[PDB]
RNA sequence: GGCUCUGUUGGUUCUCCCGCAACGCUACUCUGUUUACCAGGUCAGGUCCGGAAGGAAGCAGCCAAGGCAGAUGACGCGUGUGCCGGGAUGUAGCUGGCAGGGCC
RNA sequence: CGACGACGUUGAUAGGCCGGGUGUGUAAGCGCAGCGAUGCGUUGAGCUAACCGGUACUAAUGAACCGUGAGGCUUAACCU
């Protein structure tokens, strides 16, 4: 729907100009409504729209085929850039034990996240993990975390509803430091931003254990309240990251964009399922790619774009390799054009001042020499041509054995090619008239031939 | 006795220094990356960057002021129409210093020094 | 007015076997490019033998092929789905019905 | 100079950046007054090195290298 709406909008409003702010109105409105149906926070929607405007002012769109497609490309790039980077991971470098604190609303899946991160850090990172339940409120929450910990093979710290979260996490931290645990996972009760006592509680806990990692667990189906929750939780605690859960649903998941924008904290994890063994890393491009459904439209476009890309790549590379300078390719061309057009008898006539000093019969026969040169060049691979400085003795052996001649002749032609390269380089650096007039006839004295 | 003393002499008299940093600053701003000795370039930090902090607030006063720092109109107009917007959201640290091999002639330690966004705005253009 | 446990029976879980239907996984190969002479084929050009007829060693290019990647079918390893599927087995564990006692 | 002291991202070691302090002494622009120099208002203004308090924005790199693997003989005094 996005591509269709944008293409339709850019087509119906303006013809082919260079896109201007006046043409992006209905575009921005349709994108706005698209994000509103995506359950994205309205202020985030507006602040994104502003960036879309800033990118719309300078559009290079006119030179392409489909304006809506490249506009979609720009929006996707900006959105991915807004989602942050990849390979985001908790800091297990930390001085052990590493303390990870959980925060979020009720039924956010914080406990299941503790189980997932438990199995993940235990198996993959080879870490010794201790888990503890700070929840004295929710019935059988401690038993749940204990069960999950028993399933993932992670040691569990005993706790009950008769205790207090502070003493619980303090005893857990003490036990973690005493038994030399690598990672301390702290699960806490789901709480509302409108609750003062619970916020003071999680603040006292965060102050008590001083966690190196504070994770914010929010549902993917969360609505406009995600703004309030993200803001309040961000102002209450110095979040080190955000953990999104229930991404496997059909939900739009604009709440991720909301929290990411408002808090400014990166998303390090995406729950892909209910089970403990199911966890996925956060990929900005994957999340920013899909809120939609469609078919058969994007395939042809992606194909054509690929064709244009590979064509422009090959055509630019072909000019780039030939634009490096003078090589054995151009030398080969000049040599075949030589042997075809060879003017030795005529060039002896064309030259006047050089014939008065040098011998008249000193001119070598073009046919034999240039056939030898052509054939010897034909014994060379394309790499030794474009890059002549990689030629060594063994390659000279291959060449000489291939053409059925002596290596000294190969060295001779490499010398002549060196001379030609130097000369043509001097022609490229200076003027052809300054360089043609700079040509000098060397005489070692005023005596002829001495 | 050098105690708590800041600034580096670099074997020049006062005015000479001052000038050298004006042209070095100018040159950097113009090309966005240069190659100089290490210590000259650690002293350049303390010149160029406050210029940038100046350009992050636009007024006639600051235009003039930075002109009196660098003595060039090309450099100031660039400073305010480009680098002012660019670093607008960043706190200090506008330059990065990368040490390299040694000046072959005298065996001096060399460093490229550059604006942090030298790369991405040279790519995106 | 509730509950527990025996007699009988219906389910369910675990262990073993199997059918139908409904969701998900490696190693090889097809394309993208790569590897100078020292694996191979065609081997232009040139070169070797011959008056000629023609053969020959073999460079480059190309194709296997050998590196590195984008995914194609069958093997290999799994399952909170449905037919309350069909069976085997527990001296088992859990649950319900009925014949009920007894405890309050 | 070697040397000693602090630190090297789990980081305030250095510069920057934010705040203060200090110093100088009321920036520039604009408005008003005057024929003009200059004055008056915006204004204790503007700038401020080396100082103090914060802040990882830039640089302090994953590594590698040196260093090893139970430590001589004799005698005595306890211990098997
Ligand atoms: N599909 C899916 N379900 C999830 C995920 N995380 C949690 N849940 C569900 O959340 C339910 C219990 O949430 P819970 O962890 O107890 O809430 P919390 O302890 O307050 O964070 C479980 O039944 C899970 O099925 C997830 O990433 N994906
Ligand atoms: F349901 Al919760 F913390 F486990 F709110
Ligand atoms: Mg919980």
């Amino acid at each position: 729907n996005l591509t269709d709406r944008l293409s339709r909008t850019l087509r119906n409003i303006s013809g082919r100009g260079r896109l201007t702010e006046d043409n992006v109105k209905d575009t921005l409105r349709e994108v706005r409504m698209a994000l509103l149906e995506a359950d994205v926070a309205l202020p985030v929607v507006r602040e994104f729209i502003n960036r879309v405007k800033e990118k719309a002012v300078g559009h290079e769109v006119n030179k392409s085929l489909t304006p809506g497609q490249e506009f979609v490309k720009i929006v996707r790039n900006e959105l991915v850039a807004a989602m942050g980077e990849e390979n985001q991971t908790l800091n297990l470098a930390a001085q052990p034990p590493a303390v990870v604190l959980m925060a979020g609303l009720q039924g956010a899946g914080k406990t299941t996240s503790v189980g997932k991160l438990g199995k993940f850090l235990r198996e993959k990172h080879k870490k010794k993990v201790l888990v503890v339940s700070a929840d004295v409120y929710r019935p059988a929450a401690i038993k749940q975390l204990e069960t999950l910990a028993e399933q993932v093979g992670v040691d569990f710290f005993p706790s009950d509803v008769g205790q207090k979260p502070v003493d619980i996490v303090n005893a857990a931290l003490k036990e973690a430091k005493l038994k030399f645990y690598d990672v301390l996972l702290v699960d806490t009760a789901g709480r509302l931003h409108v609750d003062e006592a619970m916020m003071d509680e999680i603040k006292q806990v965060h102050a008590s254990i001083n966690p190196v990692e504070t994770l914010f667990v929010v549902d993917a189906m969360t609505g406009q309240d995600a703004a309030n929750t993200a803001k309040a939780f961000n102002e209450a605690l110095p979040l080190t990251g955000v953990v999104l859960t229930k991404v496997d649903g059909d939900a739009r998941g604009g709440a991720a964009l909301s929290i990411r924008h408002i808090t400014g904290k990166p998303i390090k994890f995406l729950g892909v399922g209910e089970k403990t063994e199911a966890l996925e890393p956060f990929h900005p491009d994957r999340i920013a790619s899909r809120i939609l459904g469609m078919g058969d439209v994007l395939s042809l476009i992606e194909d054509i774009e690929s064709k244009v890309d590979r064509a422009q790549a090959e055509k630019l590379a072909s000019k780039l390799k030939k634009g490096d300078g003078f090589d054995l390719n151009d030398f080969l061309e000049q040599l075949r054009q030589m042997k075809n057009m060879g003017g030795x008898x005529x060039x002896x006539x064309x030259x006047x001042x050089x014939x008065x000093x040098x011998x008249x019969x000193x001119x070598x026969x073009d046919d034999k020499v240039l056939v030898r040169m052509e054939a010897i060049i034909n014994s060379m691979t394309m790499k030794e041509r474009a890059k002549p400085e990689i030629i060594k003795g063994s390659r000279k052996r291959r060449i000489a054995a291939g053409c059925g001649m002596q290596v000294q002749d190969v060295n001779r032609l490499l010398k002549q090619f060196d001379d030609m390269q130097r000369m043509m380089k001097k022609m490229k650096k200076g003027g052809x008239x300054x360089x043609x007039x700079x040509x000098x006839x060397x005489x070692x004295x005023x005596x002829x031939x001495x | 006795m050098r105690h708590r003393k800041s600034g580096r002499q670099l074997n020049r008299n006062s005015s000479h220094r001052q000038a050298m940093f004006r042209n070095m600053a100018g040159s950097l701003v113009r090309h966005e990356i240069i190659k100089t000795t290490l210590p000259k370039a650690k002293e350049l930090r303390r010149v160029v960057e406050p210029l940038i902090t100046l350009a992050k607030t636009d007024s006639v006063a600051n235009r003039r002021l930075a002109f009196a720092r660098t003595r060039d109109n090309e450099i100031v107009a660039k400073l305010f129409n480009e680098l002012g917007p660019r670093f607008a959201s960043r706190a200090g640290g506008y330059t990065r210093i990368l040490k390299c091999g040694f000046r072959a002639g005298d065996n001096a330690p060399m460093a490229y020094i550059e604006l942090v966004d030298r790369s991405e705005k040279a790519e995106a253009a």
